[PDB]
């Protein structure tokens, strides 16, 4: 429901590294293909296509994946407010 | 026989395994690599390639009945992974398709029977990721299919699949980091995913791949199972299994779940070798008795419920009836029969609901291990063949056609125990017998008016879908839309001149001047046409003369 707006007043593209869902980067490429975002699409396909996300990894791989990018969004969000 | 692809085009297939290929390529190396091993096999002169995928109609068959092959392979290496996991839909649709044309054909008479000769032979390949099922409001737990009654006629089975098609699942997991430990399992593991119970139920079986040693076992194993048959449940009903007086009866053998209780099964139809179409003689019989009043049919079952019963009987084969006698492929029945060893004993395979008075029904078949022990095969002959048989004896070793008279009461009591759409193949059997005083025209009716001008209909609205769906494939205030830019545009710089960009737009003043001034035998309206695909020797090669025998 938060994808779908089209009033954001945040960063659309430079977000998508802090993502670790292959769930959520579908909807997000769909959206972009449904839309016509022709470019942030491929930003999508290029998340989705790297070799950490996968969904079929150790589990240590993806949680510690998931645990770095915790990280790096919790900090951004600290450089944004805080 | 029809191999239809259902290829995930969700964006969760465009993850990369180690291999540094993405799963889509995988999934399209997946259909070649079956082209080629099914290939090898010396019987696949006619088979039928389909694609589906994960897109929304009428953009959603890349390729059906009317197309060919090479349609089939442009339009599978032009596929972009750029929707969502909606798996019922697309399920739906590969099955509407299908059952589709069969209903307009009308290989699946209702009313008269199920004649499992009448086959149109089908496996359906859904290669998937397994993530998680998604719509556009958000994630499903359960696979549900959709049940928007489109193909007319849906009502009449209960299940949107049929007994003549089989769904198999390539499921994806290719980690992105290869395993240390190498798997050395012969069998392939089922997976854990949502379209797992799906294909158990329609008789099939979810091949779960992990490497690409293991997608090569898989893929083998596929096209191992490509063949012609019908998939029917068998179950058992009433009595214990008969413990052999050889054998030991134990405590140990679990009496309330054993292995081979229920199986959605698979039997072998072979062709006819003068002709292709298998002439039959005897259909499997129905759940119900037939009301020649009622308005509508009941909704039929997608695979037939047949029970057996394990008590041992003698195998009545007699000379010159044609029965019909299938093979039955291995199955945990199948390994238990053969470990009976007894092939001098059948069990006795019916149909439940088939009788007027009876909740249980008259054996119509028997089940029967093979003189080599190989394999076990299935014999089917009329309704109630330990009434019929020995009174055909009796009048081919005695009466010589014009009978007596208490035979005569019996046929009148067979007939009023007989089913009436079994009027039709039991007429045509006694034109092989040599006796057709047997024949009588004053019944044939088998079906009501009503139902018969249902189905007249319904094979009209049938035609119509099919010419439709057929059709359907292979196709400055609040009004402003910014354009996006078209791969596919062709910018043609002689035809326009707004398409001239600024830093070369001199130069090619130039070219244009010179083309007007050129003045040759042929004008071209670009600077570049190279070529589009393929460059083919033979397709240039015969557009010249080469008068050159050398002989």
């Amino acid at each position: 429901k938060s994808l779908q707006e089209q009033n954001s007043h945040d960063a659309m593209d430079s977000y998508y590294d802090y993502i670790w869902d292959v769930t959520i980067l579908e909807y997000l490429t769909y959206l972009h293909h449904k839309r016509g975002e022709t470019d942030k699409r491929q930003i999508a396909i290029k998340a989705i296509g790297q070799t950490e996300l996968n969904a079929s990894n150790p589990e240590e791989v993806l949680q510690l994946a998931a645990q770095r990018r915790k990280k790096k969004f919790l900090q951004a969000m600290a450089k944004l407010y805080f | 026989p029809i191999l239809l692809f259902l290829i995930d085009t969700s964006a969760s297939m465009n993850q990369r395994s180690h291999l540094g290929t993405t799963y889509l390529d995988t999934a399209k190396g997946a259909v070649e690599t079956f082209m080629k091993l099914r290939a090898r096999d010396p019987a696949s002169r006619g088979d039928r390639y389909m694609l589906v995928t994960f897109e929304e109609p009428p953009y959603a068959i890349k390729a059906g009945w009317k197309e060919n092959h090479a349609t089939f392979m442009n339009e599978l290496k032009n596929l972009q992974a750029e929707g969502l996991t909606t798996l019922g839909q697309s399920l739906r649709t590969a099955f509407d398709l299908l059952n589709l044309n069969r209903l307009v054909t009308g290989i699946d008479n209702y009313g008269q029977g199920r004649n499992p000769f009448f086959l149109e032979p089908a496996i359906i390949i859904t290669i998937t990721d397994g993530s998680k099922l998604t719509t556009t409001s958000g994630v499903q737990d359960e696979l549900h299919l959709p049940l928007n009654s489109p193909l007319p006629g849906s009502e009449l089975t209960k299940e949107p699949f049929r007994w003549d098609q089989r769904l198999f699942a390539l499921v994806l997991r290719l980690p992105g980091t290869m395993s240390v430990e190498s798997e050395q399992l012969t069998g392939v593991p089922l997976d854990d995913s949502a379209i797992t119970p799906m294909c158990e139920v329609t008789g099939g079986r979810s091949y779960s791949v992990c490497s690409p040693r293991m997608l090569n076992q898989c893929l083998e194993s596929l096209v191992q199972k490509v063949q012609s048959g019908v998939v029917i449940n068998f179950e058992k009903a009433g009595p214990d299994p008969s413990p052999v007086e050889d054998g030991q009866p134990d405590i140990s053998r679990p009496f309330g779940s054993q292995p081979w209780h229920s199986c959605h099964k698979l039997i072998y139809v072979r062709p006819n070798p003068k002709t292709g179409v298998p002439i039959g003689h005897w259909p499997v019989p129905e759940s119900f008795w037939p009301d020649q009043n009622s308005p509508t049919l009941p909704p039929r079952t997608s695979h037939p419920v047949v029970k057996f019963s394990c008590t041992d009987c003698e195998p009545m084969v007699i000379d010159k009836l044609p029965f019909d006698k299938y093979e039955l492929e291995p199955s945990p029945l199948t390994q238990f029969i053969l470990e009976r060893k007894s092939p001098q004993t059948c069990w006795q395979v019916y149909v439940s609901n088939s009788a007027k008075y009876s909740e249980l029904g008259h054996p119509f078949g028997y089940l029967k291990a093979s003189t080599a022990l190989n394999c076990v095969n299935l014999f089917v002959m009329p309704y109630n063949y330990p009434v019929l048989l020995p009174l055909l004896d009796d009048l081919f070793k005695v009466h010589k056609a014009k009978p007596t008279l208490k035979w005569r009461q019996s046929f009148e009591s067979y007939l009023k125990t007989m089913p009436p759409y079994y009027l039709g193949p039991l007429k045509k059997a006694v034109r092989m017998m040599g006796a057709p005083n047997l024949i009588a025209d004053s019944m044939e009716y088998g079906l009501s008016y009503s139902v018969i001008s249902y189905l007249k209909k319904l094979s009209q609205q049938a035609k119509i879908e099919s010419d439709r769906v057929i059709g359907s494939v292979g196709k400055e205030y609040t009004g402003f839309q910014v354009a996006l830019l078209n791969k596919d545009l062709k910018p043609q710089t002689f035809r326009n001149a707004y398409d001239i960009p600024r830093r070369n737009l001199l130069d090619h003043l130039t070219r244009m001047r010179s083309n007007l001034l050129k003045s040759t035998r042929r004008f071209l309206k670009g600077q570049d046409e190279d070529q589009v695909h393929s460059v083919p020797i033979a397709q240039m090669g015969n557009y010249q003369e080469y008068l050159k025998q050398v002989p």
